């Protein structure tokens, strides 16, 4: 086409979606990870994760307001990944890299799994 | 704005 | 912080949100523009438009599944702007620039209003 | 991936 493009549009959209999350505006699901609860937007979860994409395209699960993750999933690892979904920023540290990689493999977040594998290989 |  | 960043994350998120829109997945509102109907995600509309942000943060309007725009709003201008919201791409042409600018001013999409003003000034 |  003959379209023009606004370079910062996608980043600005994501920034506003994170502002809505921080204010709990139009969140439509709670993700339960052991004792911890995380509120989010189903559409953002699907856009970032192969696991959530599969869950919320399911004709029955699409209507659930609560999703319980596998008890092996670490709440901190999930928190770091949820923050990444809404910001593009990953808080990857020596002390959390194993929990982050395991959570990203479960959530099917291929690019995060790739950077965790590379950072582990370097050490 | 750019030409993509 | 000591975060790393995935450059393409915001663009990839927006691409997936547009895929959900094209398949009518988790759309939660219909925007009525004269005789025309447009399905969308309230969160994406809010993230892109000052008008939708104000509408869906309203304690009563946040629950509406149908929003009717002012009858002066042109359906094609709205369609071009809705496409821009989900893609960062604006189909700005000589034949639509006046309707696009008027719709962007009504929707409170400041960056689109700015490029329309500049393109009109050049001609 | 980059250092932002
Ligand atoms: C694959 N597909 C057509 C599609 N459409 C819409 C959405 Cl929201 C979606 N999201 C999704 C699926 C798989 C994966 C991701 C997002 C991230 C990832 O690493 N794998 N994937
Ligand atoms: C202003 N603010 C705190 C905020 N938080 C969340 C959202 Cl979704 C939002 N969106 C919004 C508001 C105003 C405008 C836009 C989006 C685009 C624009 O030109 N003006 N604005
Ligand atoms: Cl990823
Ligand atoms: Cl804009």
């Amino acid at each position: 086409d003959s379209c023009i493009q606004f370079t910062r549009h996608a980043s600005d959209v994501l920034l506003n979606l994170n502002r809505l999350r921080s204010r709990d505006i139009l969140t439509d699901v709670v993700i339960v990870v052991s004792r911890e609860q995380f509120r989010a937007h189903k559409t953002v979860l699907m856009a970032c994760s192969g696991l959530f994409y599969s869950i919320f395209t399911d004709q029955l699960k699409c209507n659930l307001s609560v999703i319980n993750l596998d008890p092996e999933i670490n709440p901190e690892g999930f928190c770091i990944l949820l923050d990444f979904m809404y910001t593009s920023r990953l808080n990857l540290r020596e002390g959390n890299i194993m929990a982050v990689m395991a959570t990203a493999m479960y959530l099917q977040m291929e690019h995060v799994v790739d950077t965790c594998r590379k950072f582990i290989k370097a050490s | 704005w750019v030409i993509p």
